[PDB]
C-alpha cells in the first residue's frame, strides 16, 4: 500500500547520489504525475521535481528525475552541505488518491569537524523556592551527529536523574542536543560543585557550577 | 508555393431541379453541379506549416449556413433585446446533402494527407486539389454526425490543453449507428444505441487520452449548467428540433438481444439561436413515425477545470468547431 | 509573494473536536486545488484530504474517512478542516498546501494537533541568571508541544537559540531557550522572554536579571 524507498543513503561532497522509489502498476507504472520533495528537519517541505523530470523556478539544476516500468528515481549531482535532509516521492493512484514514499535520509559525509560549545546553568534561586532543582547542559556547534554525555558530582559518577535528547541538526548545519539532571534542592546545596562532561570523538569538555 | 490569403469562396453540390425541400433548393441557385472528375496533384518532397483553427474558409461556410437557415426554415416567432417578429411558418420537407467548396482563379486548395496529423505545425506528405470531398452540414451539439471519419487511428484535435478553455474535439475510426424515433405525450421523444459499440469506443478513447495528457484515470461526466442546447444533444431531423438527455452516456471510468441504452428525448417548439443571442418559435409537429438513421463521426468536449482527476465533459455552443472536423486537412494558397 | 497562514492548533481530548483554518494570499484561491497533509512526530508524511477549486470533488484517505471534513470558502479565500472522533494516532504536525497540477508548490508553516487526555499542564517558567554572556528561560513541565519563545516581544532575534524539548519519564516536556549578549548591557537592558503555551492559555512574561 506504500511507496518503497531506501531508509538512508550516504555519499561525499561533489559526488552524485541515487534514490530509488518503488510502487505498483496502479500508480507509478501508469502515471507521470510524479513529484519529488525536500524536507529539512522541522521546516515546511519544498517542491523539487514534478511530472517525472520537470523543474519549477527556484530549484537548482543539480537535481534530476526519471521513470522506468514500476520505479521512480531521483539524482542529485554536485552534493553540498545544504542537501543534508529527508526526501520523499509522490504519486497519483487509480481512484483520484495520492500516496507518499517512506523517506530517505541523505547524509553528506566529510564535513568539517566541529568542537562542542557547552553552557551549564545552575538551578535558579526561584526553582529552589519551589522545592525543585534542575541542571541544564546545552551542547551546540558540533559534527558529526554522535555524542556521549556523562555527569559528575564533585568527581564521582551519577547515573540517576538524567534525561538526554537525541542530537538534532540546527540552523548552521551543525548539531544540537540538551541534557537535563533532575535533583532535589538538598542534593544541589549539598555538593561543593557539580560537573557536566561531554564526549565527542576524543575531546572531553567540562563545566563546573558551585552553590553560592 | 506557400502564400496564404483572403478570397470569397463558392459552393458545389448535386442539387436536384424537381425538388421542393430546403437544402438543394438553396443549392440550385447558390452554386453548381459536381464535376464527376475531381483530380489530385501530389507534391513530392514538400512539407509545410499550418494552424488549424484560424481560418476564413470556416467563416465563409459558417456565414453560408446562416444565410441558408434564416430564409428557408422560417419560424412562427423571433425575439432578442428590444425586438420581436412573427411570419408564416409552414412545415417543410428536409435532409442533409454533401457539399464541396471550390477555388477561384489564380489560386487553388491543398490536401494534408497526413492521416497522423493533429493540427499544429507541419504537414509531411501533401497534394493539391480543385475541391474538397462531399460534406453534409451537421447542426448538432456535443456529438458530430454523418461527417468525415478517421482512416488509420482515432486522433484528437484541440488548440492546446494548456489553454483548457479551448474546446477539445474528437473524430473516430469506426461509426456508431443511431436511430431516433417519435411515434404517431406527443412531445416526449427517445433515442437508441446498442451498448457494445459505445462502451468500446470510449475505452479506445480513454486509451488515447492517457497518452495525450501524460499520466491519469479517465473519468466521464455530463454538462454542469447554462442553457439547453449545449447541456443536451440538440439537433434537426427533417422538420423539428430534438433535445435529448445525455446523462447516461458519460459514465465514469471505462476499463480494459444485444442490449440497448435508451435516452429520454423531447422536442421543443422553443430553441436558443445558434447564430447569435436569441430565442425562437417554430411550427408544431406533423403526425406519424419520425425517424432518421444517421452515424456519429466525432465529438466535442471541454477539459473540466476542476479536480486532480480526469473529468471530461461535453462541449458545443459554437458551430465553427462543428465545421472544423471535416474541412481540417484542406487549405488556402496562391500560385505565385 | 504567496502565503499560507494556519491557525486552530492545540490540544484536544480523545473523542473531542477541533477545526483547522488555512488563510491564503498572493494568488487566485479559486483555479487551484488544495490539500491537507499531516506528519506524526518522527514519522513519514501522509496525505489527508483533497478538495477541488470549485469544490464538489472531495477525496479522502481510509484511516480518516468519515471523521474528517474538507471545505473551502472561495470568497474569504480560506480552507477549512473539521475533525471529529480524534484518536492519539492522529497527533501530527498539520500542513495546508497549494496544488499546481498533480504537484504541490508552496506550504503552510505547520500547526501541531496533539490528541491527548492529560488536563493540559501549563508550564512553569524560571529565570536563568547569567564581552559575551549567556542567559535564558527554563520552560519546565508542560504538556503538550509546542511552546513558542520570543525575546522582548520579538525585539531580540540575534543570539537566541531555542532547544528541542526533552521527553521526561513522567510524560512531560521541558525545553530551555538561551541567548548570547554583550557584557556591558547587563546594567541597562532588561531581558523578557515571551512563552506562549497555546493549548493551556498560558501566556507568561518573565524578567531575567543578574
Amino acid at each position: 500500500s506504500a511507496l518503497t524507498q531506501p531508509p538512508s543513503v550516504s555519499k561525499s561532497l561533489g559526488q552524485s547520489v541515487t534514490i530509488s522509489c518503488t510502487g505498483t502498476s496502479s500508480d507509478i507504472g501508469a502515471y507521470t504525475g510524479v513529484s519529488w520533495y525536500q524536507q529539512h528537519s522541522g521546516t515546511a517541505p519544498r517542491l523539487l521535481i514534478y511530472d517525472v523530470s520537470k523543474r519549477p523556478s527556484g530549484v537548482s539544476d543539480r537535481f534530476s528525475g526519471s521513470k522506468s516500468g514500476n520505479t521512480a528515481s531521483l539524482t542529485i549531482s554536485g552534493l553540498q552541505t545544504d542537501d543534508e535532509a529527508d526526501y520523499y516521492c509522490c504519486s497519483y493512484r487509480t481512484g483520484a488518491t495520492y500516496i507518499f514514499g517512506t523517506g530517505t535520509r541523505v547524509t553528506v559525509l566529510g564535513q568539517p569537524k566541529g568542537a562542542p560549545s557547552v553552557t551549564l546553568f545552575p538551578p535558579s534561586s526561584e526553582e529552589l523556592q519551589a522545592n525543585k532543582a534542575t541542571l541544564v547542559c546545552l551542547i551546540s556547534d558540533f559534527y558529526p551527529g554522535a555524542v556521549t554525555v556523562a555527569w559528575k558530582a564533585d568527581s564521582s559518577p551519577v547515573k540517576a536523574g538524567v534525561e538526554t535528547t537525541t542530537p538534532s541538526k540546527q540552523s548552521n548545519n551543525k548539531y544540537a542536543a540538551s541534557s537535563y539532571l533532575s535533583l532535589t534542592p538538598e542534593q544541589w546545596k549539598s555538593h561543593r560543585s557539580y560537573s557536566c562532561q561531554v564526549t565527542h570523538e576524543g575531546s572531553t569538555v567540562e563545566k563546573t557550577v558551585a552553590p553560592t | 508555393v506557400w502564400k496564404e490569403a483572403k478570397t470569397t469562396l463558392f459552393c458545389a453540390s448535386d442539387a436536384k431541379a424537381y425538388e421542393r425541400e430546403v437544402h438543394n433548393v438553396w443549392a440550385t441557385h447558390a452554386c453548381v453541379p459536381t464535376d464527376p472528375n475531381p483530380q489530385e496533384m501530389a507534391l513530392g518532397n514538400v512539407t509545410e506549416n499550418f494552424n488549424m483553427w484560424k481560418n476564413d474558409m470556416v467563416d465563409q461556410m459558417h456565414e453560408d449556413i446562416i444565410s441558408l437557415w434564416d430564409q428557408s426554415l422560417k419560424p412562427c416567432v423571433k425575439l432578442t433585446g428590444g425586438s420581436t417578429v412573427t411570419q408564416a411558418c409552414p412545415k417543410v420537407s428536409f435532409d442533409p446533402i454533401p457539399i464541396h467548396y471550390c477555388a477561384p482563379a489564380g489560386y487553388a486548395i491543398l490536401k494534408c494527407n497526413n492521416e497522423t496529423f493533429e493540427g499544429t505545425g507541419p504537414c509531411n506528405n501533401v497534394s493539391t486539389v480543385q475541391c474538397t470531398h462531399g460534406i453534409k452540414p451537421v447542426v448538432s451539439t456535443q456529438l458530430l454526425l454523418n461527417g468525415s471519419l478517421a482512416k488509420e487511428e482515432i486522433v484528437i484535435r484541440s488548440e492546446n490543453l494548456t489553454d483548457n478553455a479551448k474546446t477539445i474535439i474528437v473524430h473516430l475510426k469506426e461509426s456508431v449507428e443511431i436511430v431516433c424515433t417519435r411515434p404517431g405525450d406527443t412531445r416526449q421523444a427517445h433515442c437508441n444505441i446498442s451498448e457494445e459499440k459505445w462502451n468500446k469506443t470510449l475505452q479506445k478513447v480513454s486509451k488515447i487520452l492517457q497518452e495525450h495528457f501524460p499520466n491519469k484515470a479517465i473519468k466521464f461526466e455530463p454538462h454542469s449548467g447554462g442553457d439547453l442546447e449545449i447541456t443536451t444533444h440538440s439537433f434537426n431531423c427533417r422538420g423539428e428540433f430534438f433535445y435529448c438527455n445525455t446523462t447516461k452516456l458519460f459514465n465514469g471510468t471505462y476499463n480494459s438481444s444485444n442490449t440497448t441504452i435508451t435516452l429520454p428525448c423531447r422536442i421543443k417548439q422553443i430553441v436558443n439561436m445558434w447564430q447569435g443571442v436569441g430565442r425562437a418559435m417554430y411550427a408544431p409537429p406533423i403526425k406519424g413515425n419520425i425517424t432518421c438513421k444517421s452515424i456519429i463521426t466525432g465529438l466535442l468536449l471541454t477539459r473540466d477545470k476542476d479536480s486532480n482527476t480526469e473529468t471530461f465533459r461535453p462541449g458545443g455552443g459554437d458551430m465553427r468547431d462543428n465545421w472544423r472536423s471535416e474541412l481540417y486537412k484542406y487549405k488556402v494558397v496562391e500560385i505565385k | 509573494e504567496v502565503q499560507l497562514v494556519e491557525s486552530g492548533g492545540g490540544l484536544v481530548q480523545p473523542g473531542g473536536s477541533l477545526r483547522l483554518s488555512c488563510a491564503a494570499s498572493g494568488f487566485t484561491f479559486s483555479n487551484s486545488g488544495m490539500i491537507w497533509v499531516r506528519q506524526a512526530p518522527g514519522k513519514g508524511l501522509e496525505w489527508v484530504s483533497y478538495i477541488s477549486l470549485s469544490g464538489a470533488n472531495t477525496y479522502y484517505a481510509d484511516s480518516v474517512k468519515g471523521r474528517f471534513t474538507i471545505s473551502r470558502d472561495n470568497s474569504q479565500n480560506t480552507l477549512s478542516l473539521q475533525m471529529n472522533s480524534l484518536r492519539v494516532e492522529d497527533t501530527a504536525m498539520y500542513y495546508c498546501a497549494k496544488e499546481g497540477w498533480s504537484y504541490f508548490d508552496f506550504w503552510g508553516q505547520g500547526v501541531l494537533v496533539t490528541v491527548s487526555g492529560a488536563s493540559t499542564k501549563g508550564p512553569s517558567v524560571f529565570p536563568l541568571a547569567p564581552g559575551t554572556a549567556a542567559l535564558g528561560c527554563l520552560v519546565k513541565d508542560y504538556f503538550p508541544e509546542p511552546v513558542t519563545v520570543s525575546w522582548n516581544s520579538g525585539a531580540l532575534t540575534s543570539g537566541v537559540h531555542t532547544f528541542p524539548a526533552v521527553l521526561q519519564s513522567s510524560g512531560l516536556y521541558s525545553l530551555s531557550s538561551v541567548v548570547t549578549v554583550p557584557s556591558s548591557s547587563l546594567g541597562t537592558q532588561t531581558y523578557i522572554c515571551n512563552v506562549n503555551h497555546k493549548p493551556s492559555n498560558t501566556k507568561v512574561d518573565k524578567r531575567v536579571e543578574p
